[PDB]
RNA sequence: CUCUCGGCCGAAGCGUUUACUUUGAAAAAAUU
RNA sequence: UGGUGACUCUAGAUAACCUCGGGCCGAUCGCACGCCGGCGGCGACGACCCAUUCGAACGUCUGCCCUAUCAACUUUCGAUGGUAGUCGCCGUGCCUACCAUGGUGACCACGGGUGACGGGGAAUCAGGGUUCGAUUCCGGAGAGGGAGCCUGAGAAACGGCUACCACAUCCAAGGAAGGCAGCAGGCGCGCAAAUUACCCACUCCCGACCCGGGGAGGUAGUGACGAAAAAUAACAAUACAGGACUCUUUCGAGGCCCUGUAAUUGGAAUGAGUCCACUUUAAAUCCUUUAACGAGGAUCCAUUGGAGGGCAAGUCUGGUGCCAAUUCCAGCUCCAAUAGCGUAUAUU
RNA sequence: UACCUGGUUGAUCCUGCCAGUAGCAUAUGCUUGUCUCAAAGAUUAAGCCAUGCAUGUCUAAGUACGCACGGCCGGUACAGUGAAACUGCGAAUGGCUCAUUAAAUCAGUUAUGGUUCCUUUGGUCGCUCGUACUUGGAUAACUGUGGUAAUUCU
């Protein structure tokens, strides 16, 4: 509605097979829109589908008329899977990371590096 | 080892003497025409225009067509014409030497909000900008020291979203007309 | 931020003084080792005389 | 230090590589190679702060490990591999490629080439000496070794040579009335006709080269390439033609675009 | 300023040797 | 042959040598398979040597603070030089043998001190200077103190080893293990200095490696060191007080203006806060954006110092003693800078 | 901005130091609403350290008979994933501090025609006239028996 996008400074970057752009997103007297919602719009525009679709690093202006943000559409779903960092793939549900802080695992190596042969695998 | 920058600069002097007659007197007639909230704005200014006087003292004791005379003497020219403290006719060093902390005074956003007519007062004014009521060419500014441009001076307005601009009612004015 | 408004509030009487947070076992462990190894006020009056 | 440093901090990096401040702590460090440390442009400061083919060094690494990239006709998997002067950057994915030849400010442009001109390349020769079983050997100044060149071809010369095969090509002498570009100093980048030498036995010989507008600089001897025969060059020049602009001049064709365009 | 060999010039001895002045090359970034 | 400014250089030829604690001349691994048993295409790993890259190490020239209450020093035990060797990666008193008696010094040697790591740099700034540089970049040095090794291309390595000295831990008393001048954290010292947090997402490093790891580094926490921007009110009417202008010689009149001051009225504008949602991010927080609430004594209440001897600022008040003058205490009024302002010390 | 105010005399001018003043560092006191950056156990003790962490590492491509899992097709040595362990590489970088150190360090300048150099990149790798269609013995992981209060002991 008066929600508009514009794409500025686009690269049809072949070698990570996709094309990524600025996106300069338009909402007079809004919030900042939420990155699903430029998705299905960048959609719109591309003449796609929204999960090959990636958008990051939003900051709006002081004063609120106008937000800046990177995107990045990929070819295929598997390109996506390949060439994405982890966690912006798991912004969208398709990565799931492990739940073990640092301290864990750093005293599980060092505990397990007291013991010689199969018996490591039997050290917490 | 960290990315982060030391680099810093304190902007005014506070005066040799601190406890003189004359000083005091034009600091405080330059503080009541022109809605400074300290003395510090006052050196504030009188800093940058030592600076600038400086600079041109420096230029000046090149010989006339030294190169270093001609690029750095045509950017300050410039820079000072740009924000209006020099007439555009006057592109002469020594007419910098002329100037006054009334000049750069005159160029902030507190002032040429006062001078356009969209404030009462000069304390309307900064009140007004600090308010985010003012928006020059399209972004709202906060900053009464924000020095206005000559390009930038046919385009300083009220903001859009502003009760007094685009016409959404305050918080006052919401409260009161729910009452009945 | 509530343990900011605690300093300030504890400043006017306990001007430099560490708030240690006692929740847990572990911390109850910390506390302990802070209470050991501290530096000792000696109080002039029970010094002198056997209590 | 006790070995090899392996680290480079980001203000101790190359000035030319135009590195920002707070980005971080540490530069790209290029490996060893044929190329020095001072004078080379790393894989990944072309691939991502020029190019910007990627945003991170990860992704560099991404457009690395596809064997998308080729030096000298060669895939070059490292990121941090140390390319230099009039290496031929290929990327037969996007069909694009590259000469890294300097700008008349001393840093490394980026110089869209021809397919035909990404088939060989300019090389300094640096050493000639004969080897066992009389064999004449030509080291170049990115540490390539030619056997049995060409007898007329001494040190300071230019050789073309093919990076298919590697063998030589045509050559240039170092002689006078005869085209050079600048390969460090303060005069780095600049193109023009070499008019003098003046020979210092024992120290350093100093290279006296005029422009196309008739300004005169000198180099040290070691500063200079000849790239082109007599007044033309061999290779395809960036924008800036080696004619260093004064800053008047550069602030006035500034102001120039700014009215013509706007 | 000159004496020889090679194309009006290039090489050679320089002219007592210095102190002084100038030029050119070359001389990390950050900071200024 | 080829080169240099200069070779005892490089290349060439001859006679040989070639170390068992031994120098090269591939008993290695993957992927596609195809030609006329034989022929093979891409790679991976190893590798003598030469070049190159990253260095490293020795030298050249010039440049450093205070001290004569340090005027002669080095020379047996290497101090200066020569010859021959040893040792070393190599040049060399580096070391050994024999010779020579040299080498340095008021142009300050030698000795001692320094609250001395050196530079890039910082403060002041007319200029010359003076003061600072433990500290994120570059170079050095060390890992409680000395000393000696092992492996390796590289260490006299300390998040390697072996001793002694000083400390100190566990013990069943026989034995075993040690080194925060890494990140936190603690004790001590003191005038004097933060969390035993989160993460490899960023910057980069290392490894067999696109994949693992990184208290390097990033992120939050404490942080009035310091630097930037910047609220704590604005306006209208009313009432008095000034100052202009029209009309009057003036007094005076101005629904004539303008400017101030209010125990006077009035609703308009908003942040500080509280709190959804996004955005942010590795995950968060903060900021930025936006709903809702959020201001009259807008009690949503600005402090720190100084003034009655001179730079700014007093003809003031009340207690208390001493003989109206006069020690101590609490205030008023004024001035200055202001989210900052005093003090000590050092220094300019 | 090349700046002043005061202090010895009965009064005047001078010399002369000091006090005020301004900047920079440390500390400290009182006060503190918002927001951006941001130094931070150097000074004294290169004093002493409880506890945790700070250095590890596998590709198609050195060694897989751990069913720890897992399909074939069945004489097919080995599908594939793969802990452990052997082998290789790194641990000489980074980080910390400023005790030492006064022609030493260090900066600029030069030299290696007086040396070494993992790695990367290029060259060389039928240049030797003299069981190979594949050589030998082991040792880990694993199985099993153990010692010592105690160790990353064996």
């Amino acid at each position: 509605d008066t929600v508009t996008i514009r794409t500025r400074k686009f690269m049809t970057n072949r070698l990570l097979q996709r094309k990524q752009m600025v996106i300069d997103v338009l909402h007079p007297g809004k919030a900042t829109v939420p990155k699903t919602e430029i998705r299905e719009k960048l959609a719109k525009m591309y003449k796609t589908t929204p999960d090959v679709i990636f958008v990051f690093g939003f900051r709006t202006h002081f004063g609120g008329g106008k937000t800046t943000g990177f995107g990045m559409i990929y070819d295929s779903l598997d390109y996506a899977k390949k060439n994405e960092p982890k966690h912006r793939l798991a912004r969208h549900g398709l990565y799931e990371k492990k739940k073990t802080s640092r301290k864990q695992r750093k005293e599980r190596k060092n505990r397990m590096k007291k013991v010689r042969g199969t018996a490591k695998a039997n050290v917490g | 080892p960290v990315a982060r920058s030391w680099v810093c600069r304190k902007t005014y002097v506070t005066p040799r003497r601190p406890f003189e007659k004359s000083r005091l007197d034009q600091e405080l007639k330059l503080i009541g025409e022109y809605g400074l909230r300290n003395k510090r704005e006052v050196w504030r200014v009188k800093f940058t225009l030592a600076k600038i006087r400086k600079a041109a003292r420096e230029l000046l004791t090149l010989d006339e067509k030294d190169p270093r005379r001609l690029f750095e003497g045509n950017a300050l020219l410039r820079r000072l014409v740009r924000i209006g403290v020099l007439d555009e006719g006057k592109m002469k060093l020594d007419y910098i030497l002329g100037l006054k902390i009334e000049d750069f005074l005159e160029r902030r956003l507190q002032t040429q909000v006062f001078k356009l007519g969209l404030a009462k007062s000069i304390h309307h004014a900064r009140v007004l900008i600090r308010q985010r009521h003012i928006r020059v060419r399209k972004q709202v500014v906060n900053i009464p020291s924000f020095i206005v441009r000559l390009d930038s001076q046919k385009h300083i307005d009220f903001s859009l979203r502003s009760p007094y601009g685009g016409g959404r009612p305050g918080r006052v004015k919401r409260k009161n007309a729910k009452k009945g | 931020d509530t343990r900011k408004k605690l300093s300030k509030a504890v400043e006017k009487r306990f001007p430099h003084d560490k708030l240690l947070l006692l929740d847990t076992q572990q911390e109850a462990g910390m506390l302990l080792r802070q209470l050991a190894n501290q530096k000792q006020q000696h109080l002039a009056f029970r010094d002198r005389r056997a209590y | 230090a006790r070995g090899p440093k392996k680290h480079l901090k980001r203000v101790a990096a190359p000035k030319h590589w135009m590195l920002d401040k707070l980005t971080g702590v540490f530069a790209p460090r290029p490996s060893t190679g044929p190329h020095k440390l001072r004078e080379c442009l790393p894989l990944i400061i072309f691939l991502r702060n020029r190019l910007k083919y990627a945003l991170t060094g990860d992704e560099v690494k991404k457009i690395c490990m596809q064997r998308f990239i080729k030096i000298d006709g060669k895939v070059r998997t490292d990121i941090t591999y140390p390319a230099g002067f009039m290496d031929v950057i290929s990327i037969d994915k996007t069909g694009e490629n590259f000469r890294l030849i300097y700008d008349t400010k001393g840093r490394f442009a980026v110089h869209r080439i021809t397919p035909e001109e990404a088939k060989y390349k300019l090389c300094k020769v640096r050493k000639i000496f004969v080897g066992t079983k009389g064999i004449p050997h030509l080291v170049t100044h990115d540490a390539r070794t030619i056997r049995y060149p060409d007898p007329l071809i001494k040190v300071n010369d230019t050789i073309q040579i093919d990076l298919e095969t590697g063998k030589i090509t045509d050559f240039i002498k170092f002689d006078t009335g005869n085209l050079c570009m600048v390969t460090g100093g303060a005069n780095l980048g600049r193109i023009g006709v070499i008019t003098n030498r003046e020979r210092h036995p024992g120290s350093f010989d100093v290279v006296h080269v005029k422009d196309a507008n008739g300004n005169s600089f000198a180099t040290r001897l070691s500063n200079i390439f000849v790239i082109g025969k007599g007044n033309k060059p061999w290779i395809s020049l960036p924008r800036g033609k080696g004619i260093r602009l004064t800053i008047a001049e550069e602030r006035d064709k500034r102001l120039a675009a700014k009215q013509s365009s706007g």
